């Protein structure tokens, strides 16, 4: 037998890249606290850094508690996490203007963002990787995967860092040496005829690099185009102090 | 010299091919007019920021000045000959071929038959290996298609890589390309210049494969790299002190560099198999071979977009030789002592073959 009988489209994944402007409304206290709580988070990431080494389980365990406490987006949930995702999106747009006040402050918050992104990419299950790589512009197509076992022999003979198990669990796909730039110029690993046998973390490095490029362009736009919006700026001193 | 240059720049310089090369079909607006050139004249009088609206301007200027040496620069935001008319800071370089510079004088710590700016048939085998290794890397590993190799006129060769994507490379990537192509590290006083990891990237593997075709004839026969204590001391500076006594004894017991190199490989193999935990890497043989045969470069030539490097079909003032192209199908058959000072046609044919490939790539 065959039977008969909205915000999902906004953020199909917890990951987001700020292409679309949220064309809606906000309260004063709302945008204020949405940004200010994230200022606390930015400091907290580096406080955790001075506590102990970056990205360990101690980092992971404490960091998710920060997110649950601070009500922003998560390892992706199936219930209404779209509200935290749009809060994250909106508050990100709000955060562009505070620490654009100095390039050192820009670089400071960018660095904790890269750390946070690296953590999130470290958490990812396989299904997340499979659907986000296809649903994003971050396609990076694989070629002739059956050859990977000839490189299970060759890489293992040819690399100090990589191993046969990493061929499968850091699942190997073929893309150019230039997408593994630090690995070719350091000559660290098996690459051949200009092609690299690549796990996800190299594409994460590319994601971080293009994110930095696009964000830097946005910060330049923040420095230049913003004055029509600047009818109120009372929070800026409290934010830069 | 000037009368020979007058005749050369009138009758022999390949202007149509040169303009066809640096204009790249005229696809990009005023690209050749934005190209920089630099002229060096009698008594080393100098003129930077030359540029030409068409082939006729190029021909007129080279016949007018009759330069001893010509260098090619970047494509700029404005015509370089009109840079005095441009706003402060607005005159800037934008594009440049990926250019490599290889000189025989760079090998004076490993070659023995010659030194300084002089060359001979014994040491020029290094340039055969250098051309082959760099060109093979640029072909296979980097994937760059249009690569023009040119003899400088006395002591070395230059490679001009001319793809559009290559012309648009940034300074950082250019430096990375050189660093990747530079296994030989350090300055003139550094004793050991090549170091290898316990397991090796396939890029390096190919260099040893090329070197093996020439290492006997060059290093063991013509240079005789282990002839005597003075020669083998420089190689012993590359190896563990634990095996210096054994290697010295084996070298003394061996009659020539061939047997001495075989004994060096045997001792190195036994040491590699015996001791794991030493500071020296296991691929000692490859390190010695690479230090004595691998390409050598100046990163400043390649990284700088606005840098000036010697023009193809320019001339050398003391040898009188033309800066001719080198046929990649016949690298081993090139000879710098046969270069012209008509007989220039084969080298122009190499240039025209390169440009026919360039044009066909553009059209297809």
């Amino acid at each position: 037998m065959e039977f008969s009988g909205q915000r999902n489209a906004s953020y199909p994944h917890c990951l987001q890249f700020y292409l679309q402007p949220p064309s809606e409304n906000i309260s004063l206290i709302e945008f204020e606290n949405l940004a200010i709580d994230r200022v606390k988070l930015l400091k907290s990431v580096e406080n955790l850094g001075v506590s102990y080494v970056k990205g360990t389980e101690q980092y992971q365990s404490k960091l998710e508690s920060e997110l649950r406490k601070l009500k922003f987006s998560y390892r992706e949930n199936l219930e209404d996490e779209y509200e935290p995702r749009r809060r994250d999106h909106i508050s990100h747009f709000i955060l562009r203007l505070a620490y654009c006040q100095s390039e050192e402050l820009r670089r400071w918050f960018i660095q904790q963002e890269m750390d946070l992104l690296r953590f999130r990419f470290s958490i990812l299950p396989k299904d997340k990787i499979q659907d986000f790589l296809k649903d994003s512009q971050l396609q990076f197509e694989a070629i002739s995967d059956e050859e990977k076992t000839l490189r299970e022999q060759e890489i293992v003979a040819s690399s100090p860092s990589l191993s046969g198990l990493k061929l499968g669990f850091e699942s190997i796909y073929k893309i150019p040496f230039a997408d593994a730039l630090d690995l070719f110029r350091g000559r660290k690993v098996y690459l051949e005829d200009g092609f690299a046998y690549v796990p996800l973390k190299d594409i994460v490095a590319i994601i971080l690099n293009e994110f930095r490029a696009k964000l830097s362009k946005a910060l330049a736009l923040t420095a230049r185009s913003l004055p029509a919006v600047q009818s109120d700026e009372r929070l800026q001193p409290l934010l830069n102090h | 010299l000037p009368e020979l240059l007058k005749l050369y720049y009138r009758r022999l310089f390949p202007y149509s091919q040169y303009y066809r090369w640096l204009n790249y079909g005229g696809v990009i607006k005023n690209y050749f007019q934005h190209r920089e050139f630099s002229f060096t004249l009698k008594d080393d009088i100098y003129i930077r920021y030359q540029s030409f609206n068409n082939q006729s301007d190029l021909e007129k200027e080279m016949q007018k000045m009759n330069p001893y040496k010509i260098d090619i620069g970047a494509v700029y935001s404005h015509r370089p000959n009109q840079h005095n008319t441009v706003k402060l800071g607005a005159f800037q370089a934008q594009e440049k071929e990926l250019v490599f510079d290889i000189d025989m004088t760079d090998y004076d710590d490993v070659r023995r038959c010659c030194s300084s700016a002089d060359i001979c048939p014994k040491c020029w085998t290094l340039m055969t290996m250098a051309i082959r290794i760099i060109d093979r890397a640029l072909k296979e590993d980097f994937g760059f298609k249009h690569r023009l190799w040119v003899y400088s006129g006395r002591r070395g060769v230059h490679c001009w890589v001319c793809d559009e994507s290559v012309r648009k490379l940034s300074s950082a990537v250019r430096s990375g390309i050189v660093e990747y192509l530079s296994l030989v590290k350090g300055g003139q006083d550094v004793k050991k210049k090549v170091h290898l990891s316990e397991k090796i990237h396939p890029f390096i593997r190919k260099s040893i494969n090329i070197i093996k075709k020439y290492f006997e004839e060059y290093a063991l026969v013509n240079q005789d790299i282990l002839e005597n204590k003075e020669s083998w001391d420089k190689i012993l500076a590359l190896v563990p002190e634990t095996i210096h006594d054994e290697l010295q004894q084996s070298f003394q017991k061996s009659h020539n560099s061939l047997q001495r190199w075989e004994h060096l490989k045997k001792v190195a193999s036994r040491y590699q198999n015996n001791i794991k935990n030493d500071k020296y890497g296991p691929w000692l043989e490859w390190e010695i071979m690479l230090q004595y045969c691998f390409p050598r470069l100046d990163i400043n030539v390649s990284k700088g977009i606005n840098h000036l490097l010697k023009s193809p079909f320019s001339v050398h003032p003391k040898t009188g030789r033309i800066s001719v192209p080198i046929d990649l199908q016949k690298v081993d058959q090139f000879d710098p002592f046969t270069v012209p000072t008509t007989s220039l046609a084969p080298y122009v044919k190499v240039f025209e073959h390169f440009l026919e490939n360039l044009d066909k790539s553009r059209k297809g």
